[PDB]
């Protein structure tokens, strides 16, 4: 460890390992089968994960569509034990609403929302209660 | 000296310090004076500082002793002998300091 | 360079991480 | 080439020259200029203005015709 | 006091001051407890000196 | 008798301070041979 | 005993120094050369990127691609050096290609022989055992990795340490067994140095990490034993407490766990006594030369050392002037490079696999 | 790299992108325009994060108003491509509930609630189903 | 003035060459000795593990257990060497062993007290501050860390500095305050060194941090001020801007801020500037030993040094044949190890804590 | 030829040794001058602190502040010393103060400006490209992080390498195009080093991140491309396989990616052959002194060396009293340090700007 | 071994981290 | 410390990160 | 001695040991009184102090 090289060699592997801990990733095959779901997510270039487990709230329950973006965040920085925290689909977001709202949603319409003056709007097709 | 090449030569560099030398005899008729100048010259040969330096051939000099001795005979009952090296006095510094 | 050599060489036992 | 090249000097440096102050003659007129026209303003400040203003002049005065003496005149190994 | 405002002509005293203030003020609560009252003279001391 | 003594006590101190700081003072200056500068702060 | 280079086309035999350097702590074997020719003489065939081959006396020490080659020369001295490794350096700075970087069932010398594909590195398998063969529910690769850090990092959790062969290959070395040769203070020794420090050994070894949950295992397991896994290894050496506690470095099971904690009791135990040896011959004492990996037998009683057997761990073979022909064999105790599944010295399946275990040339049934 | 200060010069970037991986924030001003909710958050001190995304699963939706506390998330430990993963807002949460409970708010009361003896409670004002 | 090692069973009075260290930034004080005996004697008395405890004359220097020991002989000479640290140093790479790891509402000194007990090791708290004793409002432990590791990130939390006794306990020190002895470049200096560099010093620290939400606190601390936090601690030695900012390593208040930054600032002050002597005699002036955290006066006024009063820093005390009696103390300004609620020479309450921290061997109110 | 140094308020020019050091990999260019006086006198003039210029003849070399003055002296010997380094060396260890941590859309040049102005360096742009030029989308500042450190990770990505000019500026430095000097072994050399070493040079360097979503790319760009980036850069003098993967450093595009690579290419070039030299004379062949960043023709070809033009690197000038007058010369490829535009020797455009590429004094169309 | 002595002993100011 | 004081230099080209 | 410069520096720091050397001999007639009083001078030549 006296030389450039050598040192560049000795302190490089501590910072591929931060540099690799946190990740963003896209989602290709969704497993609901399991207690938990299991994504196939891809990362950097060339680079596949299967059974990547996703992780939800508890209360809250939804199965993203394929395409979707993914924050990979490995557990002590492994490439592996890789847990999805939030799965995005930019293409079907609700946009341009109101500055206090809070609600549900599917990938067309289907809102269940709450919006500023005490209205609980529920837009639907055909509500079926039971 | 270059690698593969023929002409050479040195350059200059400063000039050293004057190294001045001597050998002094101190003796008597009486074998008790000749010890009290020689612990005499002892002792001020052996003092702090820089003091006038008279010898017939390098003439009146400020010089800083450096070595000597005092070497007898067991034999010789009179003689003691000196051998000292000095070097000037030249206090200047480095830097120099201008305005 | 007795360590500075065996960086370069492998390390069957890691000298970090 | 680049500036990492080459060593930059002083004047160069100070920028970030008329030229009374390229030979001999004209640098011995512009220093008795200045000396006769701050000695004359030293003799006036001495009535309005008038002790710290001449006392910080007249040294000032020293100071730039040593200067001006000193590197234009007086340089290293001048003959006649 | 007075030393302590012969020295604020030029400097800021007014903790000291204030301090020295509250001490006379609280006077009735010093005399009662000895320990107190000398190490607060002390310190105002101490405090003078600084 | 407290209060005056911590008094002159302090006072001492003091004067052993004021004769540092007078010595410190001399030893400021230089002893060395040196040709004078015209000084321009 | 001539030491001949094989470049590419054409034989070097004389030289004004050598020094060849083995061990099984490392994963290639490097060797620097000195000539010395005219001034002006064409130097080509001694090149970066040149494929050599070491080969001293008639045997191959090292093969692989040359380095680097220094040239200099001052006003009353010249000096040319030549460097080397072997070809699997290669892998430690060269960063690992597949196509899926996850490996979901597979062993660690199929991995391995995935990996070392496209470059031409050879993997071999010497342990037979039955536990070191298991295979891996799930590997994956980061990005950017090398081949040397990946392989490392399944090797350490397997138990296995890996090196360099002397054909070039990689191998996953089987300490040796048998005593053959002997070392002592008063007929072959120059030179010794026992080094013996406690300042990295402990007592108490634990490992702690996360248990597995990726998928068919995720319907199975429960919250709490997801995350509460261990593993511990005693060492009787250290009398005081000394404990040491290791957060795991993949998945991993109780098994797994035990075995990783005596990886590192036995790394630890390895690198804490050190025997060093300065012999005078490159040669054994049956004719070979000596290499890594021997189990020999130590006779220095002159000296008051109680150890009587040691395996070498590092050879370094010199041709220096003021040297002569001398080889400094390094020694450390064998009981630290073994795996965890070996003992240094409940059924019929137990008794059996004993048997083949003590006589390792037989046939295991498999 | 002999000397202490050396060392802790070779040293430091390292353990300072280490630390400054995962990050709070404050969010001051909330885009919905884009497809992807565009905050602008505060750093440590002095310190302002323009046009940070925010990532929330899918099926899901919410329009935090300014003031909630964020966890940003910064990828591959740059702080760039800072995501935020939560915003909470403390001021306005649900408090005191039962042991088993999963529903939906809004920042004045809007209670969607799942109560544990089967009750699908919806206090609102004036709900309108479409 | 002989030094024995008392070890297990038996004294040890001869030796040929000594050399004990001691300092106040650094949790324990190394020693290495040399013994030459003849080729075949025993040396087990002198082993790893053994409980030694080292006694210059008549007083104990070091106590603690064995490290290593060192045998070499070659064609021509043999030499053999033995070392070994203090019992504080058992804590420094051994991992802290806790049961719950986080401790709520506790001082410094009782989490070192928790976390020193299984070991053996004392703790030894010497402040008398009020706000060094500040309980911490949560204080978690990461697992597999150190017992120096956490305990050293609580001391720079709070300012304080940790440091070994000359009995083996752990101490939180104080800096001395009396003038005890005087070195003079006259009278008895051997060799002195001045190194003043400034390439650390800068001229504002400043630190920023979190605050603290968790729990009682979360239902009162607002959004902005819980990532809203700083402290400020400026030095007047550099002219230039030069500013350094630094992340903090805990939750941080405003008070905590500034105490950290101080912290640094001294720190720094103590790392620049440093002198070094070479003294004579191991003894002190009146007759004891030289050891650290001593207040001595500087009186190199011949080489044209400026400096008045310094801390020692460090003593290594040498028993070599080409040395003789020799200690090399190193010296460093006291501004920089103290900590940040008292300085370097508003009511009834800051009268009386200047009284009592003028006066250390008062007892104070608490 | 005397060494003057403008302290503040005088000159100073006699010294015992001499040492300065100038080169383009580095930031800054240190000096060490040794200083001989009397003990006893006052040297304030030379402290820490203060605002030099080292002028060697009349010229000036370097300008900044001074580090360090270290004073000893034994019983036989008194040795004094100094140091210091630029005003640019000013960033490197300060930490970048701003107040809004993010620009949007600026340039290198721009945001240097911006990030040095606090302190007084002033920043220098000399490349005429058309793409180092090109601003970037956002560029946010880790916080306490140094301009040293921001301005490098903007550099990196941009391709420029960074130096210090020799007036204290900062520079975007380019290199040299006309040779100017030239170096034989027959006629002005005193002593060769020539190393090439091929232990870090790959074959292809594959660069991989991340896209940029974030705002108004958010609108239009997809969900796979996001991650999947790509960029590849190729060498033709490593002729195995031997890859090499890097992660990206910021948000990374096509374009971008390939720049990187190409800079990380050009940097190992650079760093894997090396030249050094030992000429007899500070001053050149014209007169003026030896400076980094100059192309040079190399005729050592009695040595059987085949390169024929390298570009200086670093530039050591030394006064000791064996030494005389020197200046130790590395060199290096030019190829090294080029902009990823450039090139070592698809319509009316690409003619236009390979011209006014040619010919760099003239002015560009911009 | 100047330094590589103090890592081994305790250093109450750290050196990374 | 002809690699130490590369350190206290800056340096174009990272060490390391 | 400063380079490229005439003039040089000297310096003086205290006063060097006084390195004083004799001979003596000793011999007596009785040719063993000799041998004691060797022997003697010997072991008071090597002695502690």
């Amino acid at each position: 460890r006296v030389n450039d090289s050598a040192l560049n060699r000795l302190l490089t592997p501590l910072m591929r390992r931060v540099r690799l801990m946190l990740a963003r990733a896209v989602v290709n095959v969704i497993n609901d089968g399991r207690k938990v779901q299991n994504l196939q997510v891809g990362l950097l270039d060339d680079e596949e994960s299967d059974e990547v487990e996703r992780l939800q709230n508890y209360g809250h329950f939804s199965v993203p569509l394929p395409g979707a973006e993914a924050l990979i965040a490995c557990v002590g920085a492994q490439r592996d034990q890789g847990i999805a925290v939030v799965v995005e689909d930019r293409r079907y977001r609700p946009t341009n609403l109101e500055p206090g709202d809070a609600g549900i949603y599917h990938h067309e319409g289907h809102r269940i929302r709450l919006t500023k003056d005490g209205r609980c709007i529920i837009t639907c097709k055909t509500v079926e209660v039971y | 000296e270059y690698p593969l090449r023929d002409t050479g030569g040195v350059n200059d560099l400063g000039k050293k310090l004057r190294s001045r030398t001597f050998s002094a005899c101190i003796l008597n008729s009486n074998a008790e004076t000749a010890r009290d100048e020689a612990g005499a010259l002892m002792d001020a040969l052996d003092a702090p500082g820089s003091g006038e330096l008279v010898h017939p051939d390098f003439g009146t000099v400020d010089v800083m002793v450096d070595s000597w001795e005092c070497r007898t005979k067991a034999d010789e009952l009179n003689y003691y002998a000196f051998t000292v090296t000095v070097y000037p006095s030249l206090q200047d510094t480095a830097p120099d300091a201008e305005t | 360079d007795g360590m500075g050599l065996n960086i370069y060489a492998g390390d069957n036992y890691i000298t970090g991480w | 080439a680049s500036s990492t090249s080459a060593t930059v000097t002083q004047g160069q440096l100070q920028l970030t020259t008329p030229p009374v102050f390229e030979s001999v003659s004209d640098i011995e007129k512009t220093t008795a200029m200045l000396g006769a026209a701050l000695d004359s303003v030293i003799l006036t400040a001495s009535e309005q203005g008038f002790s710290t203003d001449s006392v910080q002049l007249t040294q000032l005065r020293l100071l730039v015709v040593a200067d001006l003496e000193k590197r234009g005149l007086q340089l290293a190994g001048s003959e006649s | 006091s007075d030393a302590v405002d012969n020295l604020g002509v030029t400097q800021t005293v007014s903790g000291l001051m204030g301090s020295l203030s509250a001490m006379k003020g609280s006077v009735t609560s010093l005399i009662n407890q000895p320990a107190m009252l000398a190490s607060s003279l002390m310190g105002a001391l101490s405090g003078v000196s600084s | 008798y407290v209060m005056l003594a911590a008094a002159q006590t302090y006072r001492a101190e003091a004067a052993s301070q004021a004769l540092t700081a007078a010595l410190d003072f001399s030893r400021r200056m230089d002893n060395a041979a040196r040709a004078p500068v015209l000084d321009a702060p | 005993n001539t030491v001949t280079l094989r470049a590419d086309g054409r034989l070097f035999t004389g030289w004004t120094s050598v020094s060849v350097t083995r061990s099984i702590e490392s994963v290639a074997g490097y060797f620097e050369l000195g000539v010395n020719v005219p001034p002006g003489t064409d130097l080509s065939g001694l090149a970066p990127g040149k494929k050599f081959t070491l080969e001293i006396g008639g045997q191959i020490v090292c093969t692989g691609y040359i380095d680097s080659r220094r040239r200099q020369m001052t006003a009353d001295s010249m000096k040319i050096t030549v460097a080397g490794r072997d070809k699997t350096a290669d892998l430690i700075d060269c960063a690992a290609v597949y196509s899926g970087g996850q490996w979901k069932n597979r062993t660690l010398e199929q991995i391995a022989r995935d990996l070392c594909a496209p470059y031409g590195v050879t993997v071999r398998w010497e342990l037979s055992d039955k536990e070191s063969s298991a295979a891996f529910p799930g590997f994956t690769l980061d990005h950017s990795e090398t081949v040397y850090e990946a392989l490392v990092r399944a090797s350490r959790a397997r138990g296995v340490l890996m090196t360099s062969n002397a054909a070039g290959e990689l191998v996953f070395s089987r300490a040796a067994s048998t005593a053959t040769d002997e070392l002592v203070l008063g007929e072959n020794l120059l030179t010794l140095d026992f080094e013996e420090d406690f300042r990295d050994r402990f007592s108490e070894y634990t490992v702690k990490g996360y248990a597995r949950a990726n998928g068919a295992e995720g319907d199975d397991i429960d919250a709490k034993s997801i995350v509460s896994r261990k593993g511990t290894a005693t060492d009787s050496d250290v009398t005081r407490y000394r404990p040491m506690i290791i957060i795991a470095d993949s998945k991993i099971t109780a098994k797994d766990a035990q075995a990783r904690a005596l990886r590192e009791q036995r790394r630890r135990l390895a690198k804490s006594i050190t025997f060093e040896a300065e012999i005078d011959g490159w040669t054994r004492k049956d004719g070979q030369l000596w290499m890594p990996n021997l189990l020999v037998t130590i006779d220095a009683s002159k000296y008051a050392i109680k150890t009587t057997e040691l395996l070498v761990s590092k050879v370094t073979l010199i041709l220096n002037d003021q040297d002569g022909l001398k080889t400094r064999v390094s020694l450390a105790p064998r009981e630290g490079f073994l795996v965890p599944v070996e003992s240094d010295r409940g059924g019929i399946d137990a008794l059996v696999e004993d048997y083949y275990r003590r006589h390792p040339e037989k046939t295991p049934p498999w």
